[PDB]
């Protein structure tokens, strides 16, 4: 029996607040990059620091720890770019127009167009942003997403499933309990639910579409891809 | 053996 | 527009009214077939659906009102997620088993590296199976499909965007209105819901997958034209 | 364009 099932809504949200992972710096310098090596090198250097507290993240989303530990690796290989870019989204939403990978990391499309098949994933990011401030989603509701995408993008590439669903259920309460808090109609609490995961739906779609832009420049050897980075991306081909 | 396994661990 | 003063019940009359056939493919028992024969059904079967796919589109409600232009981008970008859950659904009480056609029925044991796939989409026809997934929920899920997968993929267009938005949350509205009929409480509406939700993003998944497998394929050298037209919008 | 072709018939 697993603690994750018997916890409160409130208690569910306190435990996905205080494991929010801490947002990250790159490396301190004005020059804003253009170059290919440039960028993708800002970006793998941040992507490598956060899989190491996404990772000590996902051991503290409830449920996750009753896994064994072939399927917390299996949910992780499969959801970390999802996990990386709802981030991302997430961190730019009040800075329209921007993707802030790091507060002193704000790259614009025009950046993104500097590397090839890039842009387009930029524009998707954004539009996720912009969906997401139009929205006015909630810290609180963010965390319930993230922890959504963890337990759910990995589970059907597999009675550890009933429990994951489980705590997929609970996870809806909690998601469900946060609006009615918040004052929502019940229309508006399952319209509001149904919008959210929708949106998992996009995030899914951008992480494919990154991960295929990620095998090219690995194939390319572009820019240096370390070995945790090069392990998880190898587990998607 | 995976980098993702022994991080799981600590 | 019709869509947004629709009810409930005639909302899934009228996705029910517009379920495309079910096709039959050009398999022989007794004929061998490689790789090449049975992707040469499959791809002639999918051709084929397209057709009816692009008139049952202009049925679901909201579809029409939206501009020429966006109609091609969403099913651009939904046609294959469109396919996979209508042979996922096709495929549910044949466990084990999809069934591309009713003279067309393959198990996991039947080549060139969509085996991968395969399980995905027993994967989830196993997940309907056990959802025991009703009909009037299913077409309301395609639906949701055509409208929301290329709707962030899109300067006076925004208001396209909220139309569709609209209809979206009608179609939700649609299915909590089913799963309140059928007798689920509060809680498990919701819950429901997002399970059935859920599982348009693993949709997704075998489609992104899917058309990368179909990239490659092409390059390989049997496509029709309107195939090669929309794998050509995903890149 | 053969989908925005099947797409206008009427
Ligand atoms: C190898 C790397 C840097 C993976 C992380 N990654 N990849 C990205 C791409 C792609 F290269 F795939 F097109 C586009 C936009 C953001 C991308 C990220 C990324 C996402 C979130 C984040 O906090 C940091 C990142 O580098
Ligand atoms: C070019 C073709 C056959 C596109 C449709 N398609 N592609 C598929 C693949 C892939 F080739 F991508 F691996 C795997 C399983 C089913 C696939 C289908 C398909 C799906 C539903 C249907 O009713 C008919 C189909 O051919």
């Amino acid at each position: 029996n697993s603690l994750a099932l018997s916890l409160t809504a409130d208690q569910m949200v306190s435990a996905l607040l205080d494991a929010e992972p801490p947002i990250l710096y790159s490396e301190y310098d004005p020059t804003r990059p253009f170059s290919e090596a440039s960028m993708m090198g800002l970006l793998t250097n941040l992507a490598d620091r956060e899989l190491v507290h996404m990772i000590n993240w996902a051991k503290r989303v409830p449920g996750f720890v009753d896994l064994t530990l072939h399927d917390q690796v299996h949910l992780l290989e499969c959801a970390w770019l999802e996990i990386l870019m709802i981030g991302l989204v997430w961190r730019s939403m009040e800075h329209p127009g921007k993707l802030l990978f790091a507060p002193n990391l704000l790259l614009d499309r025009n950046q993104g167009k500097c590397v090839e098949g890039m842009v387009e994933i930029f524009d998707m990011l954004l539009a996720t942003s912009s969906r997401f401030r139009m929205m006015n989603l909630q810290g609180e509701e963010f965390v319930c997403l993230k922890s959504i995408i963890l337990l759910n993008s990995g589970v059907y590439t597999f009675e550890e499933k009933d429990h994951i669903h489980r705590v997929l259920d609970k996870i809806t309460d909690t998601l469900i309990h946060l609006m009615a808090k918040a004052g929502l109609t019940l229309q508006q609490q399952h319209q509001r639910l149904a919008q959210l995961l929708l949106i998992l739906s996009h995030i899914r779609h951008m992480s494919n579409k990154g991960m295929e832009h990620l095998y090219s420049m690995k194939c390319k050897n572009v820019v240096p891809l370390s070995d945790l980075l090069l392990e998880m991306l190898d587990a998607h081909r | 053996h995976k980098i993702l396994h022994r991080l799981l661990q600590d």
